[PDB]
């Protein structure tokens, strides 16, 4: 059974002010996406990037996620530190999912460059930062999920399942 | 004695995914809006969707959230040149004595721009 992390880094949503929403579409995108079992590990946090590192390291090393998406924090504003503690936890990054991600916004919004939204493997575990305006993050996760289930694959990862009328994920043989 | 609720969201892109999603996020907020506890209040809800949005029928989001014995209908909106582009609308046909200043409308997202209250 697979663990899937799910991250919204959010001043006002942790202390109670607002709802999530973020976190709640990634979730009901997930459950479009997958036919496979698998577990949502959900939390909300403020923007401190201590709090998220150990959120992160959490997922990954304690509850054994595959996948940890964040959302939230991923801009020039000051207390945008989301890509920062991202970068502190995992060992490499994979660039490629920064660059997809502004380049398909980019084809709507010229502000996308303002995005510093990166990705990275902390062991095998994959990190993957979402925007944190809920409109955009159906877009995005679509973007960058086809190649998701076959970089778990090359981690030796469990094999998630999809339903091909939601997305189509790509696997080479 | 009948209210309706009208509902309203926007999407970004015409995908299956997004299209459901929205729905889904609209539709439970239009529930939690007017207290509503179980689907049996419903006697029926229909959408409509604009031109650009074709992708997905927006009856699949009621299933997803176990609306199966809720009666659903989907419609074209009006193509009004110059409109919201990619909305999807609700009508939901609520079974309750509510006055009618009382009922709570849900417009999410770009389709804040459609009733200025």
């Amino acid at each position: 059974k697979a663990k899937i992390g799910i991250v919204t880094v959010s001043d006002r949503a942790s202390a109670g002010i607002t709802a999530d929403i973020s976190g709640k579409a990634i979730i009901l995108a997930l459950n479009l996406y997958l036919t496979s079992e698998w577990e949502p590990i959900y939390q909300v946090i403020p923007d401190e990037q201590k709090v998220i590192e150990r959120t992160l390291i959490k997922m990954a090393d304690i509850q054994d996620c595959c996948l940890i998406v964040t959302t939230g924090g991923t801009g020039p504003a000051k207390r945008d530190v989301t890509p920062e503690a991202t970068e502190a936890v995992c060992d490499r990054m994979m660039p490629g999912f920064g660059e997809l991600m502004r380049a398909e916004s980019l084809k709507e919004v010229p502000t996308a460059i303002l995005s510093r939204q990166t990705a990275g493997l902390r062991g095998d575990s994959l990190i993957v930062n979402l925007p944190g305006d809920p409109a955009s993050i159906s877009d995005c996760l679509l973007a960058v999920f086809p190649a998701i289930p076959y970089c778990i694959d090359l981690m030796e990862g469990p094999y998630l399942e999809c339903n091909e009328a939601m997305i189509k994920p790509f696997r080479p043989k | 004695m009948v209210r309706g609720i009208r509902g309203a969201i926007t999407v970004n892109s015409d995908t299956p995914t997004s299209i459901i999603i929205a729905t889904i996020l609209l539709l439970e907020k239009m529930l939690e809006a007017n207290g509503i506890q179980s689907y049996e209040e419903l006697a029926a809800v229909i959408f409509t969707v604009t031109e650009d949005l074709t992708s997905a029928f927006p009856a699949e989001a009621a299933r997803q959230i176990g609306m199966h014995r809720v009666p659903l209908l989907s419609a074209r909106e009006v193509p009004v040149p110059g409109s919201l582009p990619r909305v999807i609308r609700v009508l939901a046909l609520w079974n309750t004595d509510t006055p009618q200043d009382r009922v709570r409308h849900v417009y999410l997202s770009e389709a804040v721009r459609l009733r200025p209250d």
